[PDB]
């Protein structure tokens, strides 16, 4: 998943 | 001692995209999904693997047939009942090149048979590898032993979805209105960009075990904002970004309340692969050479992040034989000064520099890594490169990575499951989730001869050859591996600073007085 951070 | 309400507001740090689990691909999103839906397996605080929509589940001796047995009296939040079709249905759509979704390729890895075929448009949906073999017993076939199949099935793109609703609504059956789920909460409400509200869903399996009755996610991208509204008591958990100015203090002041996960997590620079002039390794390897990995580490975070030069975690299950690069041993001016020959020999010069952008999400902890990579960038090669900065909302970040409207782009990838091939695969030729566009025959080849092999040491030395393949091509700019920051009140529990994808579920979360 792409993290926000 | 547990409180009286069971209330908690917790940050998600950005408004997502969707809450529709195949039309997304980030935290935010699954952090949403994960509340309001449950597939076969879920994870308790450490994420450990517990029961989900499945009671039951066992493989064939050669990993390459898993079958779940669903309870028999679940219903959806509405009153329908959870049925093998539920599931046939969901992943039959996630494949479904109609759907787009951007985890497409996830049954590809489990290797679910003719998933890639779907994908790629040359079987129908209904030819997916997975069957109700009755209305409580879904059965899934890979082409290749998986024996970490049960660990895949927790991800967010393989929640179920309400057949029936879905079918009767279209992609319309997410607006908070008619949301149907299987998990241990509802939608009680949503405002764009501000907040998002739950509630108990009374019809989950479980709900006699949720504690938390109600809960708030708010939309706050910056840490400062995130880490003041926590100081003025107005939520209990951060999410997962602390500022590195502030974070010292914040450890000795605030003592016990601040977390720190280490997590299976790269954060990279990703370079747009077919777009001039990073279609060109010479290019790509010079920006590789002259980016300081230390100084952002160190003295721009400084909070546990670690420096990296490959994409895969080492410290991942069977990542233990991937090298770092023989590069990143060389002292920095050994390396400043070939990065300058090729840029030299790719026509750039102090009166025509490269010129890029940097995209990153809306963040000041992501803007001020972006400030130090220009930074160390231009000084490095003595004027040969010249960065700008453009931040976009997240929703319009994922948005123009998918799209390629990008130089170089700020990337995050964190484990959807506790194995190297999670990393592995996201560079695949043909991988739904390369938003790199890199493509190396060689890479899909070392990677595709993995899933055969049978025993461990095996698989681990086909990802050490996928990783040198990666390495050797400079096909993205690994930086480090993630600490996963987090203030948590001292009457939250549940939170426990040991789950390596750091997920949080509200079902696992009490309020003590």
């Amino acid at each position: 998943r792409p993290p926000g951070f | 001692q547990l409180d009286e309400k069971q209330h908690i507001v917790i940050n998600n740090g950005a408004e997502p995209q969707s809450f529709d689990p195949h039309k997304t691909e980030g935290v935010p999103e699954s952090n949403v999904a994960y509340q309001l839906l449950e597939g076969l397996v879920t994870s308790d605080s450490e994420g450990k693997l517990q029961p989900g929509a499945a009671e039951s589940w066992e493989n064939t001796p050669d990993f390459k047939t898993w079958t779940f047995h669903l309870r028999k009296d679940a219903k959806w939040s509405n009153g329908d009942p959870v049925t093998a079709h539920d599931f046939v249905f969901a992943w039959r759509r996630l494949v479904d090149p109609a759907t787009a979704a951007p985890y497409a390729s996830y049954l590809s890895y489990l290797q679910v048979e003719n998933a890639q075929d779907i994908i790629d448009g040359k079987k129908k949906p209904a030819e997916l590898g997975v069957e109700a073999k009755d209305d409580y017993t879904f059965v899934v076939h890979a082409t290749n032993p998986v024996p970490y199949a049960v660990s895949l099935t927790t991800h967010q793109s393989l929640l179920p979805l309400p057949q029936k609703v879905v079918e009767k609504l279209g992609d319309a059956w997410v607006k908070k209105e008619n949301y149907v789920g299987n998990g241990a909460y509802k939608l009680a409400n949503h405002i764009i960009n501000e907040k998002i509200e739950f509630e108990r869903n009374p019809l989950y399996w479980n709900d006699k075990e949720t504690v938390i009755n109600s809960a708030t996610f708010l939309a706050i991208e910056n840490p400062s904002t995130d880490v003041a509204r926590y100081r003025a008591g107005d939520l209990d958990m951060t999410s997962y970004g602390l500022p590195p100015e502030q974070f010292a203090k914040l450890k000795k002041e605030l003592l016990g309340e601040v977390y720190v996960t280490r997590t299976l997590g790269t954060y990279s620079y990703e370079l747009n692969n077919k777009k001039a002039p990073f279609d060109n390794v010479n290019i790509r390897k010079a920006l590789n050479l002259s980016l300081d990995r230390n100084v952002i580490t160190d003295k721009v975070l400084g909070q546990g992040q670690t420096p990296t030069y490959v994409f895969t975690p080492t410290y991942i299950e069977e990542g233990h034989l991937i090298q770092q690069p023989a590069y990143s041993k060389e002292p920095m001016a050994q390396r400043n000064e070939e990065a300058i020959k090729l840029l030299e020999e790719a026509g750039y010069s102090k009166a025509n520099p490269l010129k890029f952008s940097i995209l990153y999400n809306t963040n000041e902890n992501h803007k001020k890594v972006a400030i130090a990579a220009a930074s160390m960038w231009k000084a490095n090669t003595k004027g040969l490169i010249d960065v700008k900065l453009e931040n976009q909302e997240w929703k319009t970040y994922i948005d123009s990575r998918r799209a390629g409207r990008y130089d170089v782009a700020r990337a995050g990838w964190h484990a959807d499951y506790n194995q190297a091939t999670t990393f592995g695969n996201y560079f695949l030729s043909n991988s739904s989730n390369n938003t790199a566009k890199y493509a190396n025959p060689e890479y899909d080849k070392a990677m595709a001869e993995s899933y055969a092999a049978t025993d461990a040491e095996g698989r681990a030395k086909a990802y050490a050859k996928a990783e040198e393949i990666l390495g050797k091509d400079y096909g993205i700019v690994p930086i480090f591996n993630y600490v996963n920051p987090r203030l948590v009140k001292p009457y939250v529990k549940g939170y426990s600073g040991k789950d390596p994808q750091d997920h949080i579920y509200l079902r696992n979360l009490y309020i003590i007085k």
